[PDB]
């Protein structure tokens, strides 16, 4: 009689790392190591037989509320065997996990590390197995790797050990993130292929004979390989490593509570002014100036939620009753409003190896060259400006009789809004949008009738040119080629409807968009020097026309005395539409080299 | 499936449907296709297919039942084997814009980057090599946008050819975008891994198929693997997942800006159209019932400025206690001049004494002194009438309005861990996730197994009479049911559930260490296994079944698994007590 | 302390209680005999009142407890104590609470539970609050009409197991045909299609297009010629392609391929 | 002292329902599906007063089984429901 | 944290039901007179200012979540004579109904269940003294909070307790500055057999025995203002669990916890005073309080504000509470509210508490 | 309608979608009401939170202007 008590298929969030992260060895499915990476309990594994399970000194189990009873939750720490051949004298096997972490603002990064020999197996000696985190955007190009020789808990004995002596603190890594950032620092003065470097790449500073201090870490050594980044992590891995040179060494290594610590809560000051004016029901002024510095924010915001950056910025909109300046007995609604404004925005970090202070970047660079590329390319910079005509229109007269000719019935509306902004990526962004709407609607008031009922007509004119020229990081010699976007438009719909019979009733629209390419050249080249303005009452080239006709007709059949009973009635709805193809279309050209016309549709 | 289950591109002959089969789900098509007057047909139809059953006689006793099977292709198999070529038939080069449903030009933008670690949108050669020399133009790669590498960028806003581009994504309908689903589709079925390494090529030696020719370019930026591999094995890549498809659209579906949100507090919304804050009753309007902002200002309307709108939603779910307290002061040193000195502080209440990353508490203090000076001017209404046309008597008014603030943040005093403000990237308490497989119903009689290799004759596993069954020995396996526990039924004594076998299991024998609510499961329902090697199994017909060592036979059950891809779910071990 | 002895506070609305047995019988014979039946009581209420009056024309008393809806911000309980006007304390709201600030760099608290007191010292105004907020902060970006949504996407992140391609035919023919897009070099058009899947289900309806039920056998070589830049192995799973086929080497696919 | 109306409401339902899967070559007819529910609601409204009253209510729904992966349920919620007015 | 909590039964039962003495932070056994008076002092019930009453009483949980899971009570209390009186309270803890279902049919009978746990009690209170009186209670605990599934019997456990409570009033004794009256009140509660909820002698769980000590104050001002101060201890009478040892390394945890569970009811009442290793310093850690001040004006408006206090080591229960009561022509309207002060996330958290109550039949004078 | 596969699970269960816009938003809750489990882009239909300690939780399914609060059992 076999009872199972417990019977489950147990799935893993730390991913088995398979390949090498040693280039020694270079065959990482072979030298028959059992590698295997499980869980201990404080619910489960309190009686194992090497070292029972403890919870590290100070650490307490969660309680939660089930139903108004106390419930104990469960206290885990990932454990990593190692048996069978034993690692390599530089062979290491690690665990891994996919993650998104920002540990800027926090000082200290903390983790509890055990390690113990396995049982009917040759003893694990102190400092022979290490314990290593490595993390960054990679585990092979771009990563800190932060190590630790291991003191392995001795057993024989009772099974049960202190929880100081399962866990010791010279097994615990405490790692100051700013020797990590000191470390970066000082290998981007270190070539790729320097001798300094390891067979793998790896820079460590505690080898480096020509750097004083090391890494400024006693327990602990510290490598950087390919300019990673703490302030987003993207990739966490823990594993183990050898560092016996005559030795294959087995053991289990128990990792617990990855913390970060020490949060760095300086605050942050924000300066608003505003100057509100109001001048006789015609001008209206409404200046704004915001000055925010690194580390402000609002209450419910987090570590990572407030804003590391200076913010400078000013917005000034100015409003104008310009029909005012005219005489009231013919009144005009010409209203003009007037927003400029602008925002530099200075980052905490340095955009580029994004976990860096833009000071401290600054200050360790002794190239001037390289200073003024890093505080130009740091700055975000936008402008914005914007000039509006909408609603020109005439007012109707207090006794006028209405007239399809006159102008009351026509209203104008012109829009411009211009962005200009450089930051990171943009070295060069311009926006500009053109909008030029003219609107005309006029209804009609009391073989058959051909006196329409209401007639209506609008025009727009929209032309967005969009330039950007994206930067090289690198250097502020060349950049990048600008691209150009160009949406030069017109359009115009209208429509009318007739009530020939008291009965008919036929409605009918037009739309049509045309698109205006004056800015190409005989090939697919945009011009460069171009402007928005060049030609603005330029009808294009037709884009896409569509018509619909609406009938309704009664069939007034009861004027015969026959049929006075039927109430027929007939709708009729027609659409058409014409589509222009893309020039991939319309100058298609084969292999041959002939072109055919696919046409539209 | 039925239509509305799935479409399909009639031009570039793929489907997509609308459930996906992450499971050992078979995929088997039949289409017939029209290129010009050819007709071609690939599957077999229902209308074209032999018919599902034949039979031959008149009674039951003598009819002969054929059900036929239809011919088809297969897309996706039952046993996932990425080194066939239906593994390829997978596209790999579309991508779901998350919580994207109609999607249209000018409201969507996508670009293409490169985060190593910064998002840069251009690609540089590895040091001491450079990229292939004399390109052709549509093979750019040095000092170009990636959009233009990846092919996505070759005409303008109106679909016509560009020499390099007008720097957008290409918005096809039918080529680089599903409008219905949200979907953006590369012009290239391997834009990251065939297409760049042709790019990145400097010569013929290199061979897409054979990493080991690659130039130390293509072994940077080529990441073949998530095409070769599945998405948990190209996990094993990593240095090469550092193209990021970044970009934004616009969700309206009606007229006003859903605010994302229903029954607001009146007053919580504020609306900043480009750093200064808009008028409640002028510049826009508040539908608070059905969580609608109207911009009314015209100028705006057409300015295509991003307008932020911060308001504060109370149905909150799931979110800590938080404690909000302070002062503000409102000295007022004259009619038209008020002083003020606010002071707040919000603190947040964890669940528990470890806040994982992400789901943390905040200590937040914030202190500012504002002052409002408001005053009539009337040099300005008389400078308004020494205007040509304006004789308006209405009053002309200054406001000032400065303030200061000052945010000191900190972390409760709860969430330290040894007198420091700590966050858990992973106290490793939600990993190790369990299957539950002791569920005895869904266990059942099981095959006679192989025990060493398909070619080991040991209980007769290859015979295809009734030896194949000769070596099954009798299993029960059950759960014993609570009533002999509870109940004691007839025939049972108390010794009859004391022997280790047949007693009842309690959880704080098991899991002294656990704790569990009153009024719930105390007990552990072991699954018992009972195995008599030296009686017969069912449907066992050996001769001499007595006169052989009972250490020869089995006894086994077998069980369906709901979840078949190991390597995605990363099934570590398989565990039991 | 009072201005008089007035007490108004009158409630509406109605209160429901429930009090049953419910008795549940399932015939599953893998239940356990004591799980036969079982016999619960039932006890419901469905408060629904409200609150409202006044208090020695000093305190004013508004509530709304309702036992039907989201209790966030629908049950409502709020005491203002209002002294006059000659008095130091101002005012005195308890319960639902709000915090309005006149300021753009702190932003006050609306939704709100606990105490708020106003207190005025001739021409300065001291309001205090104490409470628990009900409530989040949320930010949207609106650009021309509706919201902003931002997405970030990495190249391992695709849309899989969702999309496939008919046949190796189509796989090797997407990237010419698209050279020149939105032109597409390929005279192709699917016309008909019938897809099948593993039915687990296993449920017979009328109105999901019919009662399809087929056996299946599906072939991965079916309908597949040789390719002229692709190798025959990357096209075909068959061991020996020797007499396989029987048409040219670009053929599109089909059934005589 | 007490004097006022009952107001009674009965609602019967039964419910049958089948689905057959037919052959027309040979005699095949499979059950493919299957359901069979009777339910009995019985309410009855006693006001005391113009703010209080009672209801006495008694639920009783019974699903037979037709096909074997269903199983037989029966349902009784009974009981009273008080309701006080203002 | 804590340091080895008393884990007993149904601890349904130690939640308070009620918004008024929610408000006056979860005692009781010393206040006023009043309708809810059967879960912390039925011996007041003699006491009462009326002849009838009920008393309807809600306690949401995760009142933003979802609504059906909810503490709710009924009471209802009735003195015949001017020194005795017979009450009948019934608590309600459901999570509402729950749907059971294995297959994705559309048109698939499924199983509703309502997991719950119910006490419903029975009190005599008589008068012996005109300012003290006695009270002797019985109470049914049923809990049916399991599914019945496969391997799995719901079958509810039940059990019964005796509840022996006193209560003394005093006259209004005149001050220099006020005219106010003392309370006391004591309550021994739910004394009866362990509850096993797998139905077996082996495994039982110790009822929530508890022991609640009370007394107050009020001073009345112009004969219609009060404000009554009470203060209560509560101790439960159940043994509490060994910690590290107290005789291989397990098999010492074992013995304990094999000794601790053999200990009968009876036996565990007069073991609570005791058997830890701490000495009566220690003692007193097993004591909670709670101090509440109630102020009344007309005898119709009532405000309230209390402080719970549990040990640190047991529980981690402390909070202060905030109430309102309205009396408009007979019926009181009670409201609560609590604000937690412990590192424990407490589930009455943001949680309005609700009480109705309905007064009828004719007055009693008070002594 | 919304679906629940098992309801007394282990902690792996099922969703009841019928075959509608898939992107929805799942929330798993306690009954402490803390946060236990967050799904965005949601259409796989299996849900593993076996990770969770046994009890009654409150699956929150948001489908467009539709919400939805349902009980289960994890035992
Ligand atoms: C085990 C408990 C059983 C339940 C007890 C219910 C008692 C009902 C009695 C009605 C009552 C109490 C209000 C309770 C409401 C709470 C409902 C809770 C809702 C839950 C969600 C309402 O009376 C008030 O309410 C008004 C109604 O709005 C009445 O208006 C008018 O009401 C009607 C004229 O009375 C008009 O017909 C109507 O036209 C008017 O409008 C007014 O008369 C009065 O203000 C007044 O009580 C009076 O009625 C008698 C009945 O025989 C009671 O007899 C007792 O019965 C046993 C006690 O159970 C005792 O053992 C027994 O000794 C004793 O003789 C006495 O108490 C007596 O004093």
């Amino acid at each position: 009689t076999v009872r199972f008590g417990a019977l489950d298929l147990v799935r893993g969030e730390w991913r088995r790392y398979t390949g090498t992260l040693d280039a020694n060895d270079q065959n990482p499915d072979d030298d028959g190591v059992e590698f295997d990476v499980a869980a201990v309990n404080i619910q489960e594994n309190g009686t194992k037989c090497p070292v029972n399970y403890v919870m590290p000194p100070g650490v307490q189990r969660e309680q939660l509320y089930n139903n108004n009873t106390v419930i104990n939750q469960n206290e885990q720490a990932l454990a990593v065997r190692i048996g069978g051949a034993g690692l390599q004298y530089q062979d290491s096997r690690a665990v891994f996990k996919n993650v998104s972490v920002d540990m800027r603002q926090y000082k200290k990064l903390k983790m509890f590390l055990h390690a113990e020999s396995l049982p009917n197996q040759p003893t694990l000696e102190d400092d022979e197995m290490v314990g290593f985190i490595r993390f960054g955007n990679d585990f092979t190009q771009n990563f800190y790797q932060v190590e630790i020789p291991l003191k392995v808990t001795k057993t024989g004995g009772s099974c049960s050990i202190s929880p100081d002596l399962v866990w010791m603190d010279d097994n615990s890594i405490d790692l100051a993130l700013d020797l990590l950032t000191r470390m970066k620092i000082k290998a981007m003065s270190i070539d790729i292929n320097s001798s300094k470097r390891d067979v793998n790449g790896i820079y460590y500073p505690d080898n480096d004979p020509d750097l004083e201090g090391g890494d400024g870490d006693g327990k602990l050594t510290l490598g950087i390989k390919g300019n990673p980044n703490f302030g987003l992590v993207r990739n966490l891995m823990v594993g183990v490593k050898s560092r016996a040179d005559h030795k294959d060494i087995k053991g289990e290594v128990w990792f617990n509570e990855l913390r970060l610590a020490d949060l760095e809560n300086k605050g942050g000051m924000a300066a608003i002014l505003n100057v509100d004016t109001n001048m006789a029901d015609f001008a209206t002024v409404s200046a704004t100036g915001r000055k925010s510095t690194i580390g402000f924010g609002s209450l419910e915001q987090g570590a990572n939620e407030r804003d590391r950056e200076d913010v400078q910025q000013y917005n000034i909109v100015t409003n104008l009753n310009l029909g005012k300046l005219l005489p009231k007995k013919w009144g005009i609604n010409l209203p003009f409003n007037y927003a400029i404004g602008e925002e530099v925005i200075t980052p905490e970090y340095d955009p580029f190896n994004q976990d860096i202070k833009l000071d401290q970047l600054i200050r360790e660079t002794t190239d001037q060259a390289e200073k003024d590329n890093i505080r130009t390319r740091a700055i975000d910079y936008t402008k914005r400006k914007s000039i509006n005509f909408i609603g020109v229109r005439k007012d109707r007269a207090p006794e006028q009789k209405p007239h399809v000719y006159d102008i009351e019935n026509f209203t104008f509306s012109q829009s411009y809004n211009q962005v200009e902004r450089h930051d990171y990526e943009v070295a060069d962004y311009e926006d500009e949008q053109s909008n030029s709407a003219v609107n005309y609607a006029y209804t009609f008031q009391p073989n058959f009738n051909y006196l329409p009922s209401n007639i209506s007509f609008n025009t727009n004119i929209l032309r967005q040119s969009n330039r950007q020229q994206f930067r090289e990081v690198e250097v502020e010699g060349i950049g990048l080629d600008p691209l150009y976007r160009r949406n030069f438009a017109f359009n115009y719909q209208y429509g009318f409807g007739f009530n020939l019979t008291k009965s008919l009733k036929l409605n009918y629209s037009a739309t049509s968009n045309n698109i205006v390419r004056n800015f190409l050249n005989d090939d697919n080249s945009p011009k460069e020097d171009f402007n928005i303005w060049d030609d603005y009452l330029d009808i294009g080239t037709p884009n896409q026309h569509a018509q619909q006709l609406v009938l309704n007709y009664d069939i007034p059949i009861n004027k015969i005395p026959i049929f006075g009973f039927v109430k027929a009635s007939y709708s009729y709805t027609a659409d058409y539409m014409w589509q222009r193809s893309s020039t991939a279309f319309s100058e298609y050209e084969d292999p041959n080299g002939t072109v055919y016309d696919l046409g539209n549709t | 499936l039925t239509t509305n289950e799935y479409t399909f591109n009639p031009q570039l002959g793929y489907i997509s449907l609308q459930q996906r089969l992450a499971n050992d789900e078979i995929l088997a098509v039949a289409f017939e296709y029209t290129v010009g007057g050819k007709v071609y047909q690939v599957g077999e139809f229902g209308s074209d297919g032999v018919d599902a059953t034949v039979v031959t006689g008149n009674n039951s006793s003598n009819q002969a039942i054929i059900t036929q099977s239809l011919v088809l292709k297969m897309l996706k198999s039952n046993l996932t084997n990425v080194k066939n070529p239906v593994w390829n038939l997978m596209m790999k080069n579309v991508y779901q814009i998350p919580q994207a449903y109609q999607i249209k030009q000018d409201d969507f933008r996508l670009n293409i980057l490169y985060t190593d670690p910064s998002p840069i949108n251009y690609i540089t050669p590895v040091q001491g090599s450079s990229f292939p020399p004399n390109p052709a133009p549509d093979s750019k790669v040095e000092q170009t946008p990636l959009l233009n590498v990846f092919n996505l960028d070759r005409l303008n806003y109106n679909n016509d050819p560009q020499a390099g581009g007008d720097g957008f994504f290409d918005y096809i309908p039918g080529v680089t975008v599903d409008v219905q689903n949200g979907r953006v589709i590369f012009t290239t079925k391997e834009p990251f891994g065939e297409l760049i390494f042709n790019k990145l090529q400097t010569g013929a030696g290199e061979s897409y198929n054979d990493p080991t020719t690659y130039n130390a370019n293509q072994q940077k930026y080529v990441f073949r693997n998530m095409y070769r591999n599945t998405q948990a094995g190209a996990l094993q890549d990593s240095d090469k997942n550092k193209f990021l498809l970044r970009g934004k659209y616009k969700s309206s579906g009606s007229n006003g800006i859903p605010i994302g949100a229903f029954n607001v507090p009146q007053g919580s919304v504020v609306v900043t159209a480009a750093g200064r804050v808009l008028v409640e009753g002028i510049d826009y309007s508040v539908d608070y019932q059905l969580g609608r902002v109207q911009i009314l200002d015209p100028s705006l309307q057409a300015s295509n400025t991003p307008i932020e709108v911060s308001l504060e939603n109370n149905s909150i779910f799931g979110q800590q206690t938080r404690r909000f307290m302070g002062f503000n002061i409102e000295h007022k040193i004259s009619d038209k001049f008020v002083i003020g000195g606010t002071y707040l502080k919000m603190t947040e209440r964890p669940f528990t004494q470890k806040s994982t990353y992400g789901q943390e508490s905040v200590n937040n203090t914030i202190f500012g002194f504002n002052g409002n000076y408001s005053t009539e001017v009337p040099f300005l209404t008389r400078l308004a009438n020494k205007l040509p046309n304006i004789d308006t008597d209405v009053p002309s008014n200054l406001s000032i309005r400065g303030e200061v603030a000052f945010l000191r943040p900190d972390a409760p005093k709860a969430s330290d861990f040894q007198g420091e403000a700590t966050i858990y990237v992973d106290d490793f308490e939600g990993s190790q996730s369990t299957i539950d497989m002791r569920s005895a119903y869904a266990w059942s009689l099981a095959s006679t197994p192989f025990i060493t290799s398909i070619n080991d004759n040991t209980f007769n596993a290859n015979s295809n009479t009734l030896e194949y069954g000769f070596k099954r020995a009798k299993l029960s396996w059950y759960t014993i049911d609570p009533v002999f526990y509870s109940s004691k039924p007839s025939g049972i004594s108390n010794d009859d559930l004391s022997l280790n076998t047949t007693r009842r299991i309690y959880s704080r024998e098991l899991y002294p260490n656990t704790d569990i609510a009153q009024g719930q499961i105390q007990v552990v329902n072991t699954l018992d296994l009972t195995y008599y090697p030296g009686e017969r199994g069912p449907y066992n017909n050996n001769p001499s079944f007595g006169a052989s060592n009972p250490s020869a036979n089995f006894g086994g059950i077998m069980r369906a698994l709901n979840s078949t891809n190991f390597e995605q779910g990363n099934v570590e071990y398989i565990q039991f007590w | 302390i009072f201005g008089s002895n007035t007490i108004d506070v009158k409630p509406t609305g109605s209160v429901e209680m429930d009090l049953g047995v419910r008795y549940t019988k399932q015939d599953n014979p893998a239940f356990s005999p004591r799980n036969r039946s079982s016999l619960t009581f039932d006890f419901d209420q469905r408060i629904s009142m409200s609150l409202m009056g006044k208090i020695g024309t000093r305190l004013e008393v508004n509530a709304n407890y309702d036992t039907q809806s989201t209790f966030a911000f629908q049950n409502l309980f709020k005491l203002a104590y209002t002294p006059s006007e000659d008095d130091i304390i101002q005012k005195v709201e308890v319960g639902n609470v709000s915090m309005p600030l006149n300021s753009t760099l702190i932003r006050g608290a609306q939704s709100l539970f606990g105490v708020k007191t106003q207190l005025q010292f001739g021409r300065t105004t001291i309001t205090g609050v104490f409470s628990e907020q009900k409530s989040q902060t949320k930010s949207v970006v609106a650009e021309n009409g509706g919201t902003v949504q931002n997405f970030d996407l990495y190249a391992l992140d695709y849309d899989n197991d969702r999309h496939f391609f008919l046949s190796q035919y189509f796989r090797n023919k997407y990237d010419v045909s698209l050279k020149n897009y939105p032109f597409i070099d390929s005279r192709v058009q699917i016309t008909r299609l019938e897809v099948w899947v593993t039915n687990k289900q296993n449920r017979v309806t009328t109105t999901g297009g019919g009662n399809n039920l087929r056996n299946i056998i599906a072939l991965q070589d079916l309908g597949e010629a040789q390719v002229s830049g692709v190798p025959d192995n990357e096209v075909v799973v068959i061991s020996s392609t020797a007499g396989f086929f029987n048409n040219p080497i670009d053929s599109p696919t089909s059934n005589t391929n | 002292i007490i004097k006022s109306d009952i107001n009674i409401k009965a609602d019967f339902s039964l419910r049958n329902n089948e689905t057959l899967v037919r052959y027309l070559d040979y005699d095949n007819n499979q059950l493919a599906a299957g359901q069979n529910i009777w339910s009995l609601k019985l309410t009855a409204d006693y006001s005391f007063s113009k703010n209080l009253t009672a209801i006495f209510y008694y639920d009783h729904s019974f699903s037979k089984a037709v096909i074997s992966t269903s199983f037989p349920l029966t349902n009784i919620r009974s009981g009273f429901t008080l309701r006080y007015n203002f | 944290d804590i340091e080895r909590p008393i884990t007993t039964g149904v601890p349904f039962l130690l939640v308070a039901a009620d918004a008024r003495a929610a408000g006056l932070g979860d005692q009781g056994v010393a206040t006023s007179s009043d309708v809810f008076s059967q879960q912390w002092n039925p011996a007041k019930y003699a006491f009462a200012e009326d002849a009838q009453g009920l008393s309807i009483s809600y306690t949401p949980y995760l009142t933003d979540l979802a609504n059906d899971i909810s503490l709710g009570q009924v009471t209802y209390y009735n003195k015949i004579n001017d020194r005795s009186a017979f009450a009948g309270s019934f608590r309600y803890f459901g999570f509402g109904g729950i749907e059971l279902r294995q297959t994705g049919d559309p048109n698939e009978p499924t199983r509703e269940v309502n997991p719950n746990e119910f006490a419903l009690d029975g009190s005599y209170s008589l008068k012996l003294s005109e300012t003290f009186s006695m009270a002797v209670a019985a109470r049914y605990i049923r809990s049916n909070l399991k599914v019945a599934t496969e391997e799995i019997d719901a079958s509810a456990a039940g059990s019964f307790a005796v509840d022996v409570a006193g209560f003394y009033q005093s006259e209004e004794i005149a001050y220099s500055d006020f005219n106010g009256r003392w309370r006391a009140g004591f309550n021994i509660q739910n004394l009866g057999p362990k509850i096993s909820y797998d139905h077996d002698d082996l495994s039982a769980n110790f009822l929530p025995a508890n022991l609640r000590v009370g007394g107050g104050f009020d001073f009345i001002f112009d004969d219609y203002n009060k404000l009554g101060v009470s203060l209560e201890l509560t101790k439960l009478l159940v043994p509490t669990p060994p910690g590290p040892g107290t005789p291989s390394q397990s098999q010492a945890d074992e013995a304990n916890y094999k000794k601790y569970k053999d200990i009968g009811w009876v036996s565990g009442i007069f073991k609570s005073f005791g058997d830890a290793p701490g000495g009566f310093s220690e003692e007193l850690k097993e004591i909670t309080y709670s101090a509440a001040a109630e102020y009344m004006y007309q005898d119709a408006f009532a405000m309230r504000l209390g402080y719970y206090h549990e040990s640190p080591m047991k529980g981690a229960k402390q909070f202060f509470s905030l109430g309102a009561g309205f009396k408009y022509s007979m019926i009181k309207v009670d409201v609560s509210y609590l604000f937690s002060a412990s590192k424990v996330k407490n589930p009455l958290e943001n949680t309005l508490r609700f009480s109705l109550t309905f007064n009828f039949g004719d007055k009693y004078e008070t002594y | 309608e919304i679906v629940i596969f098992p309801n007394p699970s282990d902690g792996n269960f099922n969703i009841g979608l019928n075959n509608f816009n898939f992107p929805y938003s799942l929330e798993i809750f306690s009954f402490t009401g803390q946060k236990v489990f967050e799904k965005q882009n949601a259409s796989d239909s299996i849900i593993s939170v076996s990770y969770l300690p046994s009890g009654i939780y409150i699956v929150k399914i948001e489908k467009d202007s539709k919400t939805t609060i349902k009980k289960i059992i994890i035992n």
